[PDB]
């Protein structure tokens, strides 16, 4: 029932209403998600990182979506089968170095097996608290905005 | 710069490995492109081993040190084309350099005898002071054909323009031969013939001005 | 859905100028890096140049055999890419394609290099740099007789004779009839002019009723001929 475009637009809406991306941002992300897939498989649980290369970006932010039912994403690397994604990290990077820092931080946090197990059961407030604590401890992540309304379940 | 083998042969159904050599490939992935005879290049492999839109899973890419290899497993007749590699050359030489290209030949495919259609000069072309015999050759494999023209029963070299054989849509090959002459020469002889030799076999079509 | 159409291929004297255009559709042209690639007759692919998007500075880069003579510009409002070519030489005679440029980068490797590639290519337009003069084609019918049919099928075509330079495209019935159509590669006659033929295989029981028309398009002379092939 939940498509890729629905996920992209739902994760982009709070960034648009808070003034950190332009309106067309989502419409471009979808486009890039067709040409540059962002599907990742980390110990069964799938992860997607939709983002742009700085276009339509006013400030840095993360938008987290927790899919209760997996949605198929084309893999970052080639495979005969796609990736059943349950966790989506919408990335709004203004410069290339910000995008690289956020990508490295996401790579570091998705390998956390217990944290990825907790992400699929905690509420929005607890996910916000955990991700805020993990962002404050990262010296490369600070400068990226993260609010309570940047986390949502899509069931 | 990037270096490729100019020509590479492979048996139908077997696995081929066309390689690209260059120092820059030590720190940059290579992109591979397929160009069928008269068409435009298409992307087949980018990055480590990624395929776009609807490219068959027979195409795979790999990198080992200073070399990059496009691997076609289970070769088919439609793979008989030119393949080009691309990567960032050294540093500030240019920015993107293409390899010299590798011409892939798929050997053992079904052979076919050529179909020969010979058109005499049209009425409109004869109302003008011209006359051209058109010999059209299609649906043959391999793409090797010898054309010989005959007036009545004697060979004719002057006025013959023959194209090199070219691959068509169904992987077959086609070629054409033209014989330009004056309408006074056309009405002079009793017949004209286009002989096509292919794998020792000869197919000859004949036209006559008395028609 | 992504379509790139080149235009501007014509005959140009050595030392002359020429502007090639490429219309883009199916994607946001404003955010796409664009490139020009060229291929000489019987040779390999040669990257001509590249232009970025306005978000990344809109800067332009060219290849060494082109620096100082070629320029690449873009109109994002019209979704159009332009390649201006001055001080042209015979070596510049080639087919020019407009490609879009995408980028790729690793995630797990720890290194984040950007690797650009050309994923969407246009069909290309042919620029011929010669001191000869353009000549339009003469189109004649290759009508099917009762003695040259293949049973239920019959081959009928059009001869496109004495034209220069290339290319010449042929369709049949304004692009509708496509089953069994083959356009042969041209031949360079001794007079420097070109000639080709285009055949279509049709039902033999459809020669007196159906009307067949070959559409010959020769852009270097702005010529279009619609020759109706009649049965005899």
């Amino acid at each position: 029932e939940v498509t890729q475009e629905d996920i992209i637009r739902a994760l982009a809406s709070p960034l648009i209403k808070d003034g950190m991306v332009d309106e067309d941002f989502a419409e471009y992300v979808i486009e890039r998600e067709k040409r540059s897939p962002t599907g990742l498989q980390v110990k069964g649980v799938g992860v997607a990182i939709p983002h742009t290369l700085g276009e339509y970006v006013r400030d840095n932010a993360i938008s987290v979506g927790i899919l209760d039912k997996p949605v198929n994403f084309e893999g970052w690397y080639q495979s005969p089968d796609p990736v059943p994604v349950r966790v989506v990290f919408m990335l709004a990077g203004r410069t290339w170095d910000d995008i690289v820092n956020v990508l490295k931080w996401i790579k570091d946090v998705i390998l956390d097996e217990e944290f990825m197990k907790r992400l699929l059961t905690m509420s929005d407030e607890e996910i916000y608290r955990q991700i805020y604590t993990r962002i404050s401890k990262a010296p490369g992540m600070r400068g990226i905005h993260f609010k309570r309304e940047y986390v949502r379940h899509l069931g | 710069e990037l270096t490729q083998d100019p020509a590479v042969s492979v048996a139908l159904g077997q696995t081929v490995r066309i390689t690209c050599q260059g120092d820059s490939l030590r720190s940059y992935y290579a992109s591979w492109y397929q160009q069928k005879p008269g068409q435009a290049p298409v992307l087949v492999i980018y990055g480590k081993n990624n395929r776009p839109s609807g490219i068959p899973d027979r195409f795979s890419g790999s990198s080992s040190g200073n070399t990059a290899s496009l691997t076609i497993t289970g070769a088919q007749a439609e793979d008989e084309a030119d393949y080009y590699c691309n990567s960032r050359d050294s540093s500030g030489n240019h920015l993107w350099v293409f390899g010299g290209g590798t011409k892939l030949t798929v050997l053992g495919q079904p052979k076919a005898a050529p179909s020969v259609t010979l058109f005499p000069p049209s009425s409109e072309e004869l109302q003008a002071n011209k006359a051209t015999l058109v010999c059209l050759i299609s649906d043959f494999y391999p793409g090797a054909v010898t054309v010989a023209w005959k007036a009545d029963s004697s060979p004719v070299k002057a006025g013959v323009e023959t194209t090199t054989p070219s691959k068509q849509s169904n992987n077959k090959y086609a070629a054409s031969s033209y014989l330009s002459l004056t309408p006074e020469q056309w009405k002079s002889h009793r017949s004209y013939s286009c002989q096509v030799t292919h794998e020792g076999s000869t197919v000859e079509k004949t036209v006559a001005p008395t028609e | 859905e992504v379509q790139l159409v080149e235009s501007g291929g014509a005959l140009v004297k050595p030392g002359g100028s020429l502007r090639l255009s490429c219309a883009a559709s199916g994607f946001t042209f404003s955010n796409a890096w664009m490139s020009w690639v060229r291929q000489a007759p019987g040779k390999g692919l040669e990257w001509v140049g590249r232009i970025k998007s306005k978000t990344d500075g809109g800067t332009t880069d060219y290849a060494a055999p082109v620096k100082g003579r070629f320029t690449i510009s873009r109109d994002d409002s019209k979704n159009t890419l332009y390649l201006q070519m001055n001080s042209l030489k015979t070596e510049d005679t080639a087919v020019y394609y407009c490609t879009t440029v995408q980028t790729y980068y690793d995630f797990w490797s720890g290194y984040y290099q950007q690797h650009y590639y050309f994923d969407y290519w246009g069909q290309g337009t042919l620029v011929t740099v010669s001191s000869a003069s353009t000549k339009g084609p003469s189109v004649f019918p290759l009508a099917p007789s009762s003695k040259s049919t293949s049973g239920g099928t019959a081959a009928l075509g059009c001869l496109v004779k004495d034209y220069f330079p290339e290319p010449v495209t042929v369709s049949w019935n304004s692009g509708a009839l496509t089953s069994g159509v083959h356009t042969f590669p041209a031949v360079l006659q001794s007079s420097g002019l070109y000639s080709l033929s285009s055949v279509v295989t049709v039902p033999s029981s459809s020669l007196g009723t159906q009307t067949y028309i070959c559409n010959v398009n020769h852009k270097p002379s702005n010529t279009k001929v619609d020759k109706r092939v009649e049965p005899k």
